[PDB]
């Protein structure tokens, strides 16, 4: 049932990342940012399979 | 208390004119409030001795 709920979740999560296009974005990198490193932000924009409006 | 989200980016003037707002108080996520290219450019004039039109 868990994993059928993380399918679930999964399809939530593509729907949002298709939807993305049309907004805008502010990632934060430091120790209390969204991501720890620019290393790191720019490894998760790259992965986005729709690139938003504005990063 | 109005929090602007670390999404917002300025980009229109907030005008008050004879508010009371004493209680009210503006905070934002991050610690930089960005100010873009306002929509709208409306321009307030200040009659004073250099007269001198300003944008805020």
């Amino acid at each position: 049932v868990n994993g059928l709920a993380d399918d679930i979740q999964k399809m939530k999560d593509t729907y949002e990342a298709l939807t993305l296009s049309n907004t805008d974005v502010t990632y934060t990198v430091g120790q209390k940012g969204d991501f720890d490193t620019l290393n790191h932000c720019f490894e998760h924009i790259e992965d986005l399979i729709v690139q938003p409006k504005s990063i | 208390r109005v929090i602007l989200l670390k999404d917002y980016m300025m980009r229109e003037q907030l005008f008050l004119r004879d508010k009371r707002y004493n209680h009210i108080t503006i905070t934002s996520e991050n610690d930089i409030v960005e100010a873009y290219e306002t929509e709208l450019n409306r321009q307030v004039e200040i009659k004073t001795n250099p007269i001198f039109r300003v944008k805020p």
